[PDB]
């Protein structure tokens, strides 16, 4: 018919259209986003170094914790899908050895993921960050949660923003007191600690926390905005082939119609 | 042409559809004459697939659990749903991509693709220009792998080991051969 | 693409402002109390 | 065999039989013959004009249904006949003119029941440098 390929020849322009405009205001958004790591990376690079120093096993057993960092908002490409997959990857792996596995996340896709398959063991989860900028004090209420339910182990699930058309997905074994206390922390004694190292250890451990998923969000951010506007380019491609088509069936339809009314008008005047 | 209480006609006929139009005169006074019908499509037949025989506009009246046992109508049913399903999201994959599906219609992607590409069998005549030999299939073997490929237990096969393989004894060989 | 969004835009819409009402339900007898029935 | 642009239309009609009953020389007496058609989609239209001017009762896109007749009466010629009827030939190159590649039409398809094979011709092919621009996925034998 007529009214059917039109109808979505309509709708598919009207989806172009939207497309090509959200293409452009992710684009802002990502030079906004690369400012804010540019601004923010080295304020948490230093400890997360200084800390790291002490290497921590992925081997060890206990309590793991595992924090996915995700978005909220759709049409991310598929950065979130690797994120659930290695986290998914990461439970399987370390609940056969008898670890009990934890999860903390950050956005409603990871939610959306793992509910089913592993619902039933969640924690924690928080959402509807990435309304505002990220800031640290987002950041320190993550962490201060983390804290407070302090595991054997955590492990921490993101996406690295390579460059504008390339992101990488990481995990990162993270230091617990726990862990701190198994080690003397020889390689620290090389610092000079103004305040003795047991009293600033804690302190300086609430810091690494905090930077660390200052960082990871914000590279996490990053890597969204670029899929969002790699796939908005993909998807403005799609319409316009598919406009192409019914443009072809379109007129196919239109050309039927004026036949068969035409002919339909002549029979009815050779029958007198 | 029908069965009576002397002997009986089966028939076996194949309607043309001109220029792909099923709203065509001739082929829709030949659907009230027929007890079964079998559509090909030639979306499905670019595909590769062969008999590219549409499943959905596809029907009989032998399929009621009264004929044919509740096992039989059953998969039957699971599988037409699960087709359907599939059919209902062509569209949002065309525009946006599998990324934008959830969980649970990623499997179902996943389980009508694998079912589509199991329904295509190589027959005996095609060996003039398909070269692989002909395999018949009896009727249990494909209710159980159906079964199975609707349970769960084939969602670790890949996607082009169903092709042209009959059984599942064929499809597990072929996904074995293409590991390496 | 047609029913799917417009079913996707009313059920979006639906749920957004059915929190929007519920809150507003909330909220309203506190700042309007001369059609609170409490003080009537 | 020339039937032009400028030439009526009967002739247009004709030429295509007349060419295969100059190649029925050769199938007959054991010789073997290629027989190439430009475009028998205009033939098509030829008789759609004549049978238009006739006043005779349009069908599918104005065409009447004598046009799968016209067609089949012309293609069926080509034979290879046996060892008892001389031995020889006749093949049969026809061609057809789409528009927007679309083979979902009526003669395309009145024409894809009637042969033995398809050899398929794209404009993207064509347009990136490709050329023959013979695809091989919907060209069979």
């Amino acid at each position: 018919d007529l009214k059917i390929v039109a109808a979505r020849m309509k709708s598919v322009k009207s989806i172009q259209k939207i497309t090509k405009a959200m293409k452009m205001v992710a684009a802002s958004k990502l030079r906004m986003d690369q400012r804010r790591l540019e601004n923010g990376l080295p304020f948490a690079t230093p400890v997360q170094k200084l800390v790291q120093r002490i290497p921590v096993d992925p081997k060890e057993k206990g309590t793991l914790a595992v924090l996915a960092l995700s978005s909220d908002k759709g049409l991310c490409g598929g950065v979130n899908s690797f994120v659930a997959k290695q986290a998914r990857i990461v439970i399987k792996e370390n609940e056969m050895a008898g670890n009990a596995v934890q999860v903390y996340g950050v956005g409603d896709k990871i939610r959306s993921a793992l509910q089913r398959t592993f619902g039933d063991r969640f924690k924690r989860i928080m959402t509807e960050v990435t309304r505002f900028p990220w800031n640290f004090g987002q950041a320190c209420i993550i962490a201060d949660r983390l804290m407070q339910d302090n595991p054997a182990r955590l492990m921490v699930i993101y996406n690295h923003f390579k460059s504008a058309v390339a992101y990488d997905t990481l995990t990162l074994n993270v230091l617990t007191p726990t862990q701190a206390a198994q080690s003397a922390k020889e390689q620290l004694n090389t610092f000079e600690f103004e305040p003795e190292k047991t009293d600033v250890w804690k302190d300086l451990q609430d810091f690494y926390y905090a930077c660390t998923v200052f960082g990871c969000m914000l590279d996490n951010i990053a890597s969204e905005q670029s899929a969002r506007m790699s796939a908005m380019d993909n998807a403005s491609t799609n319409a316009g082939e598919m406009i192409s088509s019914l443009t072809l069936r379109y007129n196919r339809a239109r050309q039927a119609k004026i036949t068969t009314e035409l002919v339909e008008i002549i029979s009815g005047a050779n029958a007198l | 042409i029908t069965t009576t209480k002397k002997g009986s006609i089966t028939s076996v006929q194949a309607v043309y559809v001109p220029a792909d139009d099923l709203t065509d005169p001739a082929p829709a006074t030949t659907f009230a004459h027929l007890d079964a019908t079998t559509v090909l499509s030639r979306q499905i037949a670019e595909l590769g697939i062969y008999p590219a025989v549409d499943p959905l506009d596809s029907t009989s009246r032998m399929l009621a659990p009264e004929i044919v046992g509740q096992e039989h109508y059953d998969t039957a049913r699971a599988t037409q749903k699960l087709l359907q399903d599939y059919k209902s999201l062509q569209d949002i994959i065309a525009i946006l991509g599998m990324d934008e599906l959830s969980e649970e219609d990623k499997l179902v992607v996943s389980r009508a693709r694998k079912i589509q590409r199991f329904l295509s069998q190589p027959f005996t005549v095609a060996e003039v220009f398909t070269g692989k030999p002909g395999r018949f299939v009896e009727l249990p073997e494909t209710i159980k792998s159906a079964q199975t490929i609707l349970r769960g237990e084939c969602d670790d096969l890949p996607e082009m080991a169903f092709y042209m393989c009959g059984g599942l004894e064929e499809v597990r060989s072929k996904a074995v051969k293409m590991a390496q | 693409s047609v029913k799917f969004m417009d079913q996707k835009r009313s059920g979006e819409e639906t749920v957004y402002f059915k929190k929007e009402d519920e809150a507003l339900l909330r909220n309203l007898l506190a700042n309007h109390p001369e059609y609170d029935p409490k003080y009537s | 065999v020339a039937a032009t642009a400028s030439e009526a239309a009967p002739l247009q009609f004709l030429a295509p039989y007349s060419g295969c009953a100059m190649g029925e020389w050769f199938r007959d007496s054991g010789r073997h013959c290629v027989i190439i058609y430009d475009d028998l989609s205009k033939q098509a239209t030829a008789y759609r004009q004549m049978s238009l001017l006739l006043r005779r009762p349009p069908g599918r896109e104005a065409y009447p249904g004598d046009v799968f007749y016209l067609h089949s009466r012309l293609l069926e010629r080509a034979a290879k006949m046996g060892d008892k009827s001389g031995g020889g030939s006749l093949t049969a190159l026809p061609v057809i003119e789409t528009q927007a590649g679309d083979v979902s039409a009526y003669i395309p398809t009145n024409v894809i029941s009637i042969t033995d094979g398809q050899i398929f011709l794209e404009t993207e092919l064509f347009y990136k440098g490709i050329r023959p621009a013979i695809n091989v996925g919907l060209s069979v034998s």
